[PDB]
RNA sequence: GAUGAGUAGGAGGGCGCGGCGGUCGCUGCAAAACCUUGGGCGCGAGCCUGGGCGGAGCGGCCGUCGGUGCAGAUCUUGGUG
RNA sequence: AAUUGUCGGGAGGGAAGCGGAUGGGGGCCGGCGAUGCGCCCCGGUCGGUGUGGAACGGCGAGCCGGUCCGCCGAUCGACUCGGGGCGUGGACCAGCGUGGAUUGGGGGGGCGGCCAAAGCCCGGGCUCUCGAUACGCCCGUGGAACGCCGUCUCCCCGAUUGUGGAAGGCAGCGCGCGCCUCCGGCGUGCUUCGGCAUCUGCGCGCUCCGGACGCUGGCCUGUGGGCUCCCCAUUCGA
């Protein structure tokens, strides 16, 4: 499948954005919270500290959402779910759920392969 | 004034404004050559630093 | 900088489509804003703003009413964005072309009886 | 019919005369005297099914109305310039240039007898014309172009000998100015102190 | 009763670009050919060494008032006014 | 039309001068009827009569121009803003350069870049201009349709001068950059545009 | 086409947890939980997936509900420097 | 999970951590990166106008259809069928070319203004000296070059950047549609006598013209490329 993308992906910012302090403290988690503290340095946006999120790195409608290969993700779980991405096999590829087993993976990899749907992660647990 | 006015121009089908208008730019103009009075500054002198001088 | 107030943006708020989950009153929107677009007629604009509106900016219009405002005007088509109800106050019905939004059962009768109709806005 | 431009530009997209004069020019009023007091009017000028129907609708690209233009050549390389190589295998060699190739690049020659260099294209961007010039008038190189350099290591014989022939008129030329044979025959390159910036070339 | 049915142009400098101009005010290359033309004349003239615009009685009128106009540009005060300060103004 | 009456004007000015030196007379020239006005100060700390004047003359950015009738009126309102601005009567080259590089029309409350005639017509029409030739002679000669033409024009959106200022802090007759510097306000215009 | 600061405060659109009414699925050919210098998506809350461990359950979607989201309270209980 | 031992990697001149930017060393990633397509004949395989049936349909009794089976005629076509020949070529990176937009810098030319520059040079008249061999004043429609300011215009170099994917539109021109000796010449109207959107329509083309195209090379299981992951170093911030 030829991927129907083709404006290049730019990426605003690769690097997350931490919790601050998260570092400092273990029971402070990583996933972001912004922070309310009245003196809070990194709310008022002092220079030298941690950057906080906001609407201007939004990333651009076009290539919003789509992975490397040129392609938008869609999870499925099983053969019939698969058959949905047929007249989309150049925007949507497949991804099969964590938690199917091997045995039906084969028929979703053989099915997708007879569709020419990409599979993002068709090795998973076949050994 | 301004009703006659519009009257006087409505009969010869002439579309006017009776607005006031504020103080406009002058024109140019010629004005005839004159004696001509040189100003200078004047040398200072501390006893004129008063009324009628000290 | 710019000085300007909330950087030049709208601080009004007005409703750009109904509230309402009515799948009915979401068809005839839809119809009135293709009306609206493409014949840019004053009163398609006012019919689909107030289609809009909440159910107190639809306040009912009694028959009695109707009738009066309506003595005169018996080729015109009465239109009101809400609903018609019936007043026993009015004796005489005459025949009405009527559209609202709906009608109570009793008017509803009355001016079926009295040779007229009423009228829905896809009607109309 | 005519055999001159009638209105020569004085700048680019601006012709010497105005429309009146062009009108006077074009013989307009000629013509419409030969054709009954009026312009001649003209008229204007009068599959296999589908193996495979995409899902998503092709997009072609709008039309660009640039068309590129041929590469200019610098004023300081002129046919029988002395040039300098900047890059490459060749670099800081002095080569005598022969012509520019219709891709733009530069036919150049050692001469392979004196350092080496056989028929050789370069790009102008890699070197530098200096104001040294050589007779090449009884030089004929119009058997060579693009094609003679195209790929498909041994070579073949046939080139030995082509080379030979450009570079034998090219050396009694070389031979007639002194000293410059050697100067040929040694690479350019910059001592302590020497400037490219304050270089004359 | 319907009616029947129904991308910014990128903006470019018209005082580079001239067919832009061009469009705007046809006129310009009018005036480009004149100046370009113009311009050549006086070049050629030059080169050529080629060789008045005022009667010979005009031009000493206007060199007798501009002169005048001028002297009284560099007039100076008397200086007569400050009694008390001859010796030192001189 | 209006390139030879541009001219004509030229050289009668310079004839009506040396006439009048001829005679031994003066000929004061006629007061400027054009001002272009720019704003050389930020939006910090406005006391708020300043903050309305510039409101009105359409200055709400640093850096930002635009052309002004003189008369009494506008005079005087200048005057109240002399520290934040800097002024003076723009010349013919000056017009063309803005209203032709940095000219943006004003179309149903829409900034409408003026790559063609057809949008000078959309809104001035009316009015009897049609191209932008039409809109610079209105703008220099301040023709009867001055308020709407003027108007029309978003207020021009100038860089910063290359060059940089002198001291915005100080008047243009002390050395700094405010307040009215007549003819000089063509050379600011240059290194702004 | 214009435009972008925000404590106290207001509001909108979203994320996540546990049930219920429905609907669509997954699982001893390995569910949940947990671990990982595997990889990717989203401005972000979060989400998806590889590998490992584990050995019996679990999830998506629509609606609806609630004892529904923690760094602090000389917070509580337990554990540990 | 806090916390601890051990092995392995790494760092450490009176904290450490943290933001931003690269680099070194690791670790990881083949949807990390293609190998097809078009046209030919060799063979193989599989189906083909007009009449018969089977089960149905679109439009609203009647017209208008496809699918499947069979029979004739017609004799081609199809083929993730196998070989051969010809043409063509994917991902990423880099270089170059020609241009658009934005922008900085450099060089030249024309014209105008002034005391219709001043001055200087030439010619003429006057004045006649202490810094001693002057100080300067006035004249000429004399001459050769500057100066400042304003304006018109030509050319050169570098930097950043290509958003859009429906339109050969808009604008300005060229060549034909009439002849000549062809850097130009030939007809009306107007003209400042230089010129002029006065005649300047159609057809086919060109261009600074409704947002970047083209060419070439490198590399493609490698000691390669990429990385948002990990450790560390360094400059700035903190
Ligand atoms: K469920
Ligand atoms: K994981
Ligand atoms: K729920
Ligand atoms: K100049
Ligand atoms: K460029
Ligand atoms: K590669
Ligand atoms: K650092
Ligand atoms: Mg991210
Ligand atoms: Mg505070
Ligand atoms: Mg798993
Ligand atoms: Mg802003
Ligand atoms: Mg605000
Ligand atoms: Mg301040
Ligand atoms: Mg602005
Ligand atoms: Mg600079
Ligand atoms: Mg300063
Ligand atoms: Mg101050
Ligand atoms: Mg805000
Ligand atoms: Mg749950
Ligand atoms: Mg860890
Ligand atoms: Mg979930
Ligand atoms: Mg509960
Ligand atoms: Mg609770
Ligand atoms: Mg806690
Ligand atoms: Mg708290
Ligand atoms: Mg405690
Ligand atoms: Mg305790
Ligand atoms: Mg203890
Ligand atoms: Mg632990
Ligand atoms: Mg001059
Ligand atoms: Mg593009």
């Amino acid at each position: 499948a030829v991927p129907l993308l083709n404006k290049k992906v730019v990426k605003k910012r690769v690097k997350r954005f931490i919790r601050p302090q998260s570092d400092r403290r273990i029971t402070v988690k990583e996933s972001w919270r912004r922070p309310k503290g009245i003196d809070s340095r990194v709310r008022r946006k002092f220079k030298g500290c941690v950057l906080m999120p906001n609407i201007g790195y939004g990333s651009d409608k076009k290539t919003r959402h789509y992975l490397p290969n040129g392609f938008k993700k869609f999870v499925v779980h099983n053969a019939s779910e698969l058959e949905i991405l047929m007249m989309h096999n150049r925007t949507y590829c497949a991804e099969i759920a964590h938690n199917v087993s091997t045995r039906k993976r084969k028929e979703i990899v053989e099915r997708a392969a007879q569709l020419d749907v990409v599979i993002t992660n068709k090795l998973a647990r076949l050994h | 004034k301004n009703d006659q006015l519009k009257a006087d121009a409505k009969a010869r089908g002439e579309v006017i404004s009776t607005k006031r208008q504020p103080l406009g730019p002058k024109p140019g103009f010629m004005v005839e050559g004159a004696t001509l009075e040189t100003v200078t500054p004047i040398p200072y002198d501390v006893v004129n630093d008063l009324k009628g001088g000290y | 900088g710019i000085d300007l107030v909330a950087g030049g943006k709208s601080k009004k708020t007005k409703r750009t489509a109904p509230k309402s989950d009515d799948v009915y009153l979401k068809l005839l929107v839809k119809l009135y804003r293709f009306l609206a677009r493409r014949t840019g007629s004053k009163f398609n604009a006012v019919i689909l703003k107030r289609l809009f509106m909440s159910k107190i900016n639809k306040p009912p219009l009694s028959l009695s009413r109707l009738i009066t405002y309506a003595t005169g005007k018996g080729d015109n088509i009465v239109v009101l964005v809400g609903t018609v109800t019936d007043d026993v106050r009015a004796y005489e019905v005459p025949k009405i072309k009527v559209c609202a939004l709906k009608f109570t059962e009793t008017a509803r009768a009355r001016i079926e009886k009295a040779g007229g109709e009423c009228l829905t806005f896809d009607q109309l | 019919a005519k055999k001159t431009i009638r209105n020569p530009e004085l700048i680019r997209g601006v012709g010497k005369f105005s429309r009146s004069k062009m009108y006077h020019k074009k013989g307009l009023w000629a013509i419409k005297k030969k054709n009954g007091g009026k312009l001649p009017l003209h008229e204007k000028k009068p599959v296999k099914p589908p193996k495979f129907y995409p899902a998503d609708d092709v997009k072609k690209p709008l039309v660009n109305k640039h068309k590129p233009k041929p590469t200019k050549l610098r004023a300081s390389i002129t046919p029988g310039t002395v040039l300098i190589i900047l890059a490459g295998r060749f670099k800081g060699k002095r080569v005598v240039f022969l012509k520019q190739l219709t891709s733009g690049l530069l036919l150049v020659t050692g001469p392979f007898k004196l350092n080496g260099v056989p028929l050789r294209r370069v790009n102008q961007a890699y070197v530098i014309g200096t104001s040294t010039k050589v007779d090449v008038s009884g030089v004929n190189v119009e058997k060579i172009d693009d094609k003679y350099f195209a790929k498909q290591n041994v070579l073949p014989q046939e080139k030995k000998d082509e080379q030979k022939t450009v570079d034998s008129a090219l050396l009694k030329a070389i031979e007639g100015i002194p000293e410059l044979k050697a100067y040929l025959s040694a690479r350019f390159s910059l001592k302590s102190g020497m400037k490219p910036h304050e270089l004359v070339f | 009763v319907v009616r029947p049915i129904k991308r910014a142009t990128l903006k470019k400098n018209p005082l580079k670009n001239l067919n832009v101009l061009l469009k705007l005010n046809p006129y310009a290359k009018t005036a480009r050919r004149m100046s370009l033309l113009a311009e050549a004349q006086r070049v050629k003239a030059k080169k050529e060494k080629l060789d008045h615009a005022i009667t010979k009685e005009e031009a000493s009128a206007i060199k007798g008032a501009s002169h005048s106009w001028y002297k009284t540009m560099i007039s100076d005060s008397d200086y007569a006014e400050f009694d008390n300060f001859t010796k030192w103004l001189g | 039309q209006y390139a030879k009456e541009y001219s004509e004007q030229e050289k009668e000015l310079i004839r009506l001068k040396r006439e009048a030196r001829l005679k031994g007379g003066f000929y004061v020239d006629p007061e400027a009827k054009l001002l272009f006005i720019i704003r050389i100060r930020g939006i910090n700390a406005m006391p708020p009569q300043t903050k309305k004047i510039l409101q009105l003359l359409r200055l709400r950015q640093i850096f930002n121009g635009v052309f002004l009738k003189v008369n009494k009126a506008t005079v005087n309102m200048l005057h109240r803003v002399e520290p934040y601005v800097t002024y003076g009567y723009p010349n013919l080259k000056s017009i063309k350069e803005l209203i032709y590089k940095r000219g943006y029309g004003k179309v149903d409350k829409q900034r409408i870049a003026l790559t063609d005639n057809a949008v000078v017509e959309q809104v001035l029409g009316k009015h009897g201009i049609i191209c932008i030739e039409d809109l610079v002679h209105e703008i220099i000669t301040v023709g009867p349709h001055f308020k709407e033409a003027n108007n029309f024009l978003w207020p021009f959106q100038l860089k910063a001068p290359l060059g940089g200022l002198k001291k915005k802090r100080n008047h243009y007759v002390e050395g700094g950059d405010a307040g009215n510097r007549e003819n000089f306000i063509n050379e600011l215009i240059r290194r702004m545009n």
